[PDB]
């Protein structure tokens, strides 16, 4: 109980940048953490 | 000295240029007939116009 109490309590973002630039399109930190989070998820 | 030569290139050259314009009015009319994906989702979201291209390498770029 106590230690499961204790448990309880940058790279990417380039490449999908890179990509966003070739095709000149507006590219905001909302979506590039989205599409972070999309290919971990 | 060809005249059967000028003959047969006149009918070929006649020929293609005048089923070439019926060729794009077949595709046209057999198209307008024949008229009546999470990164896809997501863009739309931000109302950004995407290309056919952009979306094959962001799904390459989760696979690879």
């Amino acid at each position: 109980k106590r230690l499961l109490e204790k448990l309880n309590t940058a790279p990417q973002n380039l490449e999908v940048e890179n990509i966003l630039k070739r095709y000149h399109i507006n590219y905001t930190q909302a979506l590039i953490d989205e599409l972070v989070d999309w290919k971990t998820g | 000295t060809r005249e059967e030569e000028w003959l047969d290139k006149r009918t070929k050259s006649q020929e293609k240029v005048y089923f070439d314009q019926e060729d794009r009015k077949a595709m046209k009319r057999l198209l307008e007939k024949l008229n009546t994906l999470e990164v896809e989702n997501i863009l739309k979201r931000y109302h950004i116009n995407y290309t056919q291209a952009l979306i094959d390498e962001l799904v390459d770029w989760k696979t690879g």
